[PDB]
RNA sequence: UUGGCGGAAAGGCCUUGGGUGCUUGCUGGCGAAUUGCAAUGUCAUUUUGCGUGGGGAUAAAUCAUUUGUAUACGACUUAGA
RNA sequence: CCCUGAAAAUGGAUGGCGCUCAAGCGUGUUACCUAUACUCUACCGUCAGGGUUGAUAUGAUGCCCUGACGAGUAGGCAGGCGUGGAGGUCAGUGACGAAGCCUAGACCGUAAGGUCGGGUCGAACGGCCUCUAGUGCAGAUCUUGGUGGUAGUAGCAAAUA
RNA sequence: GAAAUUGUUGAAAGGGAAGGGCAUUUGAUCAGACAUGGUGUUUUGUA
């Protein structure tokens, strides 16, 4: 149903984990860089942790592309919603977490109405 | 070196045997009762 | 026949590699019967098969196959590199392959 | 309320619990995991077993530095203690936990120790005095203990999923021939 | 291209046979090598005697149980010799180990199946003649390998029972020859010749 | 450097395999009569053969049509260096210095 | 609103792709393959079977029969690729293979509604499969042993080398 | 089924008799397809459990007590129907 | 070339194994192995040179074409991520459950980070354009508070019982 | 009602550390795409 778009390409899949997080705990996983004069990571030494850095930037023509094929777009009602009547081969709307099940019933109903892909048709669902 | 067989005795006193129990008075006291089946035919076990 | 082997038989050795570092994704094989590069070269393009067994059945068997090509002739010896689908998963050097005769070209 | 994790019948199950005993919290660990998953009267005999040093309690984690002692054997072990203070707290949790299921109307007799934890409880602390004028803590280690009884059941079921399975027409063809060839 | 192979020792170097069946190893075929005691080390007698004595000087000074073992049963010396030749602490050298049994004399039945020889390693076309070597059940003997007798007793027995297995053998053979002589200069062995059989 | 005299047939495999032109200080591939019309045609050049020839043929324009041409980006030799180490003079048994007329060889298989 | 807006969106409209230079024509095929060569199956269910070449079909593939009479391979398309042409020749003239293309071997697939675990043959087939056999046959059986050659299946032994083989 | 030989890790080798299936040594007849143009196209052994029905046999060790040829505790040596 | 000359302390090192028409030494010829090196291709970014106001439709700081380039401490600059509070807006979310917390469940971004699913929870919170700062922690024998291993360990033995 | 730290249950590995990087096997677990417009009425609620 999405656009047609070539091979969706990544080069890097593993999440850039901080160093030394796994040793310890007060050491966040959250990519800060190394800016000791002998750490091996800041030298690139053979066997270490890849740092990030620019050469493992993405396609433009497949940036911000889920798997799916559209872009994520957050919707808050239904009023939003109607921004994307005309766009529904590139951008899919997502509920946001704070949707009461009421309005997200509404929400659904309408994207439903008007074709619009929903990334998560399951939020807080009573069954 | 290895040993490859032996060959006991077809009577055993009571003291002898003492020896392959740890606990001798709570016993059936069957030591080598088989190995003694083994002879009261003339040769076939033993001979061979 | 009693015989109904289709294919001929080799041995994964190891990976492409210098001494302190390795290449998972060319693979080096030996063929049986096979000594030096120009009898080796009849043998590029064939398809590799690598048949291993598994516990638990996936789609109505104990069989996984890892389906693989050569690509060149390697060293004076006759040994030839290989890639596959999903490179050799390295516990595999010295286990026996089958190297199958298609494409054929005779 | 609100025990550990348990998998059993509620209905058919008795529960006891204790908070802040002032009970070393390592030997009662040691002392639960002794009887953890044991017929109840088997265990009761077990635990009496120890206050008389017929039996002892196999320290599995908590047992650095501690003696040996040949009553080990039994449990494959060669560290073993007598911990009468943990061994006296849990026969009574046993004991409370026992009249519970013969309130609930259980048949007391096919009973075992299906869940029993030992947590640490707070400190209660106190001052020791060392060289120099130097003061140290010296405080107690209390426990939270709690268990919970069940009857034992027989086989519980059988007849596991269909397993669904999909086949390759050449699969289908292989299956017919050989079904074809042979009866 | 084997199940296992049997390697007949006798003659070999120790060095350049190690090499062979650890490559042999490393590629995944099963190896088993009988007659141990004559192996061939190249050098006069007492050079690799002060050589494994040299060897045996070292040892783990604070606790002798537990530093080099100098193992003196050829067998096991030729084991060592090897054991350098593959990563051994690696999984993969430890399975590569596995797939080898190094044997003293022809042992049973090992000594009923088939055994070949490593033209490469051995010491008749390789070592120039007038070169000195050794025999490694001698040296072993020398540094206190104890059942040099026992071996040479057992080796006897089994070279006897294979003689008069082989004397059967060629016995049967010469019928066999004879008949297919026979059945030769007939239309069947014709066709058979021309087309090179 | 290696270097030495080249041949008609090496300048050729050159200019045909990898040519290219310096215009407006970018590297554009020749591929075509054109661009050298547009940017050699003061000095009498009008085709890739003319370039060629003005080449091999030291002509009066040899300074500029040599700098027209952008530097030839060269691989390594297919059939290797031929000598087990290179860093010493050819008459040495090395790989520099002045091949007189042995780069034809080389720059065919560098190229 | 929770995300506010893409100033800009990009086109519905799906483009039309460049005019492909890429015309088709036929196979070159090798030399080796000859109607009427004797040919061994590489692959599929008949693996291994000596078996007799036709004719050079439309979509690059090979017209096969059997004979069916003598091992029980019936009139089949292969591909080139997966066969070995033999220097085994057996002469063709006489037959009319003209009849065969690639809409005489249609599949009909089912319905994916429609799956059977239970479970035949077109007429057709087997009668141009029996007058075309037979036909065959008569010239098969003037060179000895070439019956049971075909009735034989190919299979590599020990100490069989493809690449010094000859076939 | 008969008889030998083999103790280096024998655990195998040889041998008698008869029965049985096959035999492409040679000549015939019938079947193969649809797995649709290839997708290892599954055929080996390793251990265990649960069932059957057929034989075969009905122990010890430890704790506890005791000893002192032993001992920090363990451990060792003893003894107790 | 080899040998004597040639003696030091833990056991020991042509890297090890081992190597004698060598797997040693001098020399020649090839074939082969491989670096983040060279050739080509894709993609990311930067820089440079260019095209494109025409109506209709979005972004002219937009879109597009071409070539080259990419290491880096101290340091400089630029573009961005996040926090507390202020103005404006989305007549934004919310007791039919906000914030917070947990989650080898998912998605997006090279990344700073953002979004969702599930559990807990009960009263406030967010996106965007700007303003403002007591705004981002692993170190400072950092401050305060809490908790471990050591460890059921050292030990609880003067003053006769 | 977070973390350090601990208890219970479950899974896994463990021959003088553990932790990490590349690739893959094996196990566990997880998403998406599989309506498309359309020939069309072999049609029911007849559009
Ligand atoms: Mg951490
Ligand atoms: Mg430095
Ligand atoms: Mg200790
Ligand atoms: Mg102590
Ligand atoms: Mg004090
Ligand atoms: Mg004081
Ligand atoms: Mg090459
Ligand atoms: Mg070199
Ligand atoms: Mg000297
Ligand atoms: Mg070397
Ligand atoms: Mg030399
Ligand atoms: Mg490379
Ligand atoms: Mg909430
Ligand atoms: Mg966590
Ligand atoms: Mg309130
Ligand atoms: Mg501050
Ligand atoms: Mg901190
Ligand atoms: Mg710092
Ligand atoms: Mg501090
Ligand atoms: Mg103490
Ligand atoms: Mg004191
Ligand atoms: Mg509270
Ligand atoms: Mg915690
Ligand atoms: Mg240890």
């Amino acid at each position: 149903a999405s656009l047609p778009h070539p091979k969706i390409v990544k080069k890097h899949t593993k999440k850039f984990k901080r160093h030394h997080s796994d040793r310890y705990h007060r050491v966040a996983e959250n990519w800060r860089k190394q800016k000791g004069i002998d750490s091996v990571v800041r030298r690139r030494f053979r066997g270490n942790i890849s740092q990030p850095k620019i050469g493992y930037g993405s396609n433009k023509k497949t940036k911000f592309l889920s798997p799916s094929g559209h872009k994520t777009f957050l919707v808050a009602n239904v009023k939003d919603l109607e921004t994307l009547t005309m766009h529904t081969k590139t951008y899919a709307a997502e509920i946001a977490h704070n949707i009461s099940a009421k309005n997200r019933v509404v929400i659904l109903a309408r994207a439903k109405a008007l074709g619009i892909k929903v990334t998560n048709p399951k939020g807080r669902l009573a069954l | 070196l290895r040993s490859l067989t032996t060959v006991w005795a077809e009577h055993l006193s009571d003291e002898v045997k003492r020896r392959f129990y740890k606990n001798w008075y709570k016993s059936k006291k069957k030591a080598f009762t088989k190995y003694s089946a083994k002879y009261a035919q003339d040769g076939a076990g033993i001979e061979r | 026949a009693e015989s109904h082997r289709l294919y001929v038989k080799g041995k994964h050795l190891s990976y492409q590699r210098s001494k302190r570092v390795n290449n998972p994704n060319v693979s080096l094989i030996k063929i049986e019967g096979v000594a030096t590069p120009q009898d080796a070269q009849f043998y590029l393009g064939k398809r590799i098969a690598y048949v291993y067994r598994a516990s638990k059945e996936v789609r109505g068997s104990k069989i996984r196959v890892m389906w693989g090509k050569v690509t060149r002739t390697h060293g004076n010896s006759g040994v030839v590199r290989a890639t596959f689908r999903n490179n050799l998963p390295a516990k595999t050097f010295g286990a026996s392959v089958r190297i199958f005769l298609y494409p054929s070209n005779i | 309320a609100r025990y550990g994790a348990t998998s059993t019948n509620p209905a058919k199950s008795a529960s006891a619990r204790g908070s802040y005993l002032r009970v070393s919290f390592k030997n009662t660990r040691e002392t639960a995991q002794a009887i953890n998953g044991w017929e109840l009267t088997k265990a009761q005999k077990y635990l009496e077993q120890v206050l008389d040093h017929q039996r002892a309690i196999p320290f599995r984690r908590f047992n650095s530095s501690i003696g040996r002692t040949a009553q080990g054997k039994e449990f494959g072990v060669t560290k073993a203690r007598w911990p009468a203070k943990s061994v006296k707290f849990v026969q009574g949790l046993l004991q409370n936990a026992a009249a519970n299921a013969e309130a609930k109307g259980l048949d007391a007799t096919k009973l075992y120790v299906s869940h029993i934890q030992v947590n640490q409880a707070p400190k209660q602390r106190r001052r020791t005095y060392r060289a120099h004028g130097r003061i140290n803590k010296y405080e107690s280690s209390p426990s939270h203990i709690e268990l919970v009884v069940t009857e034992k059941e027989e086989a519980v079921a059988k007849a596991a999923e269909k397993k669904v399975v999909r086949l390759t027409s050449r699969q289908r063809g292989r299956i017919a021939a050989q079904k074809r060839i042979a009866a | 291209v084997e199940p296992v192979v049997v390697i007949d020792g006798k003659g070999h170097l120790v060095g350049r046979l190690a090499s062979v069946v650890a490559k042999q190893l490393l590629n995944g075929q099963k190896i088993v090598v009988v007659r141990a005691e004559e192996l061939n080390i190249s050098g006069e007698f007492f050079r690799n005697k002060l050589k494994y004595h040299d060897f045996l000087r070292k040892a783990t000074a604070f606790n002798k149980t537990r530093g080099p073992f100098h193992f003196r049963a050829p067998s096991r010396i030729f084991y060592k010799a090897l054991r350098g030749m593959v990563s051994h602490k690696t999984a993969r050298g430890k399975a590569a180990l596995e797939r080898l049994k190094v044997f003293e004399g022809i042992p049973p039945p090992y000594d009923k199946k088939k055994r070949v020889v490593v033209p490469q390693a051995l010491r008749v076309l390789r070592l120039k003649p007038g070169r000195k070597y050794t025999t490694l059940g001698k040296l072993s003997t020398s540094v206190g390998w104890k059942y040099e007798d026992v071996v040479a007793k057992l080796e006897a027995k089994r070279k006897v029972s294979s003689a008069e297995y082989y004397a059967k053998k060629r016995a049967f053979t010469k019928k066999v020859a004879s008949a297919n002589a026979t059945a030769a200069e007939s239309d069947v062995a014709k066709q058979l010749a021309a087309l090179g059989y | 450097v290696a270097y030495g005299y080249p041949s008609y047939s090496t300048i050729r495999q050159l200019v045909y395999k990898r040519g290219f032109g310096k215009i407006n200080k970018q590297r554009v591939p020749l591929s075509d009569n054109a661009i050298i019309e547009a940017n050699l045609g003061k000095y009498g050049i009008l085709s890739i053969d003319d370039l060629i020839h003005e080449i091999i043929t030291v002509g009066p324009h040899f300074k500029q049509a040599n700098n027209f041409l952008w530097p030839f980006k060269l691989s390594n030799p297919s059939g290797g260096w031929g000598v087990p180490r290179k860093f010493k003079h050819f008459i040495q048994g090395g790989s520099f210095g002045n091949r007189e007329e042995f780069i034809n060889k080389l720059v065919k298989s560098m190229n | 609103t929770a995300q506010q807006a893409p100033k800009w969106y990009p086109s519905e409209d799906v483009a039309a792709p460049k005019k492909t230079r890429k015309a088709v024509r036929p196979q070159k095929l090798r030399a080796s393959l000859v109607p009427g060569t004797v040919l061994i199956l590489l692959a599929g269910r008949f693996r291994g079977k000596r078996v007799v070449y036709l004719k050079h079909l439309e979509d690059n593939t090979l017209l096969v029969t059997g004979p069916f009479k003598v091992n029980g391979v019936p009139l089949r398309r292969v591909n080139a690729r997966y066969v070995i042409a033999t220097s085994t020749k057996v002469s063709v003239e006489g037959v009319n293979v003209e009849k065969f293309n690639v809409e005489y071997f249609a599949k009909e697939k089912l319905t994916k509604k429609e799956k059977k675990e239970a479970n035949e043959i077109k007429a057709e087939r087997v009668e141009d499969q029996k007058v075309v056999d037979k036909a065959l046959i008569a010239e098969i059986k003037k060179t000895p042993l070439l019956k049971q050659y075909l009735s034989a299946s190919f299979s590599l032994k020990n100490g069989d080398k493809p690449h010094m083989l000859k076939f």
